C-alpha cells in the first residue's frame, strides 16, 4: 500500500477498499 | 581519542569556537545518519551528536529549525559543525544527551504486562503538548511525533522532543509531502493524500501516543498505508463526506459503506481514567480543525493533578517545571495563561 494507496487515492476507492478489508 | 572541532553555538553568537569531546560511542544508525554519544572535555557533560550527510549547495531544514528553538521540553542544540569520501559534507548537531525515551519506558511496563502509572501519563503528555504549543507558534510542524522521539530524564521525569529531521515551517498555499510521519501515528488526512495539512497532524500523533500509553500498545497498528486507515475506521468508523472534504478537498468518494464509530469507553481497558479517554476523543478526530490545540490540551481537566500544589513524583521528587510559560508559547490564546499558571506558580 504505497503504490496501492496511491491507486486508491487516485481512483477514489480508498474508503471502499478499507471497509472491505475490515473484512468486514 | 579527544576530538577537537570548530563549532558554532546553536544559540548564536554565531561565532565559531573550539569544542573538544571524548568517549565517542555509536548509539544510533539509520537512513537519516548516525547518532553518537560523547562527553565534553571542560564540562564533563554528556551530549548526543547527530551526523547527517548534507547537500552542500543547500541549507539544512533541521538546523534552521533547531537554531530558532529554546525550550525546556525541546532537546537543546548546543553546537553545530561540519565535516568531511573526499568532497562529502556532514552536518553535526551537538545535542544535550538524555538517556531514555517514552518508547523504552512504556515498553518496559508493557513487557511487564502492566500500565504506566497515570501520573506519568499526565506528566509526559503535558510536556509533549507544551513542546508542540511552542513549535507551532513559529508555524513549525514536527511531522514525526512518536514515543521514540520523546526523550526522558528518568530521575526528573523531564520530557524533551527530539528529531526535527521531518520538521517543516508550514506556509498555507504551499504544498507539503503527504507520505510523512511514522505509520502508526500518521494523521488520517495524510493517508487521504492531503498536501494542504496543518500542525494539527502533530496533535493527532500526540493523541496516538496518549492512547498507546493507556493501552500498553499502539492504538492503530497498521501493517501498511491502507491498513492504517482500516485500523482508524475500527475505532472512528468511516468519515462523513464533510470530514473527507475537511481532510483533503481534492479527494472525492461518492459511494462507500458507512460505519459507525466504536465507543471510546470500550476501546480502552475498563479501569482507564475517564478523563484520559475524554481528552483522547478530542485529539483523535477526523476533522483536523476539530482537534484541540496543544495549549487547549494543556488546559484540559486531565492535567488538573499537575496544577495541584502538593503533587509529587512516585519517587518522592518534585515534578519538573510545568508553568514557566512564555509569550511565544501562549501566543495562540494569551488569556489561557491564568488557567495554565495556577496561583502557587506565579512569582
Ligand atoms: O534526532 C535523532 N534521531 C535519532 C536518534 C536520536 O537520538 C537523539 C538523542 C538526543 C539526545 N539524547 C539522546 C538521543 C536525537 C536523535
Amino acid at each position: 500500500p504505497h503504490r496501492l494507496l496511491q491507486q486508491l487515492v487516485l481512483s477514489g476507492n480508498l474508503i471502499k477498499e478499507a471497509v472491505r478489508r475490515l473484512h468486514s | 581519542k579527544v576530538t577537537t572541532v570548530v563549532a558554532t553555538p546553536g544559540q548564536g553568537p554565531d561565532r565559531p569556537q573550539e569544542v573538544s569531546y571524548t568517549d565517542t560511542k555509536v548509539i544510533g544508525n539509520g537512513s537519516f545518519g548516525v547518532v553518537y554519544q560523547a562527553k565534553l572535555c571542560d564540562s564533563g557533560e554528556l551530549v548526543a551528536i547527530k551526523k547527517v550527510l548534507q547537500d552542500k549547495r543547500f541549507k539544512n531544514r533541521e538546523l534552521q529549525i533547531m537554531r530558532k528553538l529554546d525550550h525546556c521540553n525541546i532537546v537543546r542544540l548546543r553546537y553545530f559543525f561540519y565535516s568531511s569520501k573526499k568532497d562529502e559534507v556532514y552536518l553535526n548537531l551537538v545535542l544535550d544527551y538524555v538517556p531514555e525515551t517514552v518508547y523504552r519506558v512504556a515498553r518496559h511496563y508493557s513487557r511487564a504486562k502492566q500500565t504506566l502509572p497515570v501520573i506519568y501519563v499526565k506528566l509526559y503528555m503535558y510536556q509533549l503538548f507544551r513542546s508542540l504549543a511552542y513549535i507551532h507558534s513559529f508555524g513549525i510542524c514536527h511531522r514525526d511525533i512518536k514515543p521514540q522521539n520523546l526523550l526522558l530524564d528518568p530521575d526528573t521525569a523531564v520530557l524533551k522532543l527530539c528529531d526535527f529531521g521531518s520538521a517543516k515551517q508550514l506556509v498555507r498555499g504551499e504544498p507539503n509531502v503527504s507520505y510523512i510521519c511514522s505509520r502508526y501515528y500518521r494523521a488520517p488526512e495524510l493517508i487521504f493524500g492531503a498536501t494542504d495539512y496543518t500542525s494539527s497532524i502533530d496533535v493527532w500523533s500526540a493523541g496516538c501516543v496518549l492512547a498507546e500509553l493507556l493501552l500498553g500498545q499502539p492504538i492503530f497498528p497498521g501493517d501498511s498505508g491502507v491498513d492504517q486507515l482500516v485500523e482508524i475506521i475500527k475505532v472512528l468508523g468511516t468519515p462523513t463526506r464533510e470530514q473527507i472534504r475537511e481532510m483533503n478537498p481534492n479527494y472525492t468518494e461518492f459511494k462507500f459503506p458507512q460505519i459507525k464509530a466504536h465507543p471510546w469507553t470500550k476501546v480502552f481497558r475498563p479501569r482507564t481514567p475517564p478523563e484520559a479517554i475524554a481528552l483522547c476523543s478530542r485529539l483523535l478526530e477526523y476533522t483536523p480543525t476539530a482537534r484541540l490545540t496543544p495549549l487547549e490540551a494543556c488546559a484540559h481537566s486531565f492535567f488538573d493533578e499537575l496544577r495541584d500544589p502538593n503533587v509529587k513524583l512516585p519517587n518522592g521528587r518534585d515534578t519538573p517545571a510545568l508553568f514557566n510559560f512564555t509569550t511565544q508559547e501562549l501566543s495562540s490564546n494569551p488569556p489561557l495563561a491564568t488557567i495554565l499558571i495556577p496561583p502557587h506558580a506565579r512569582i
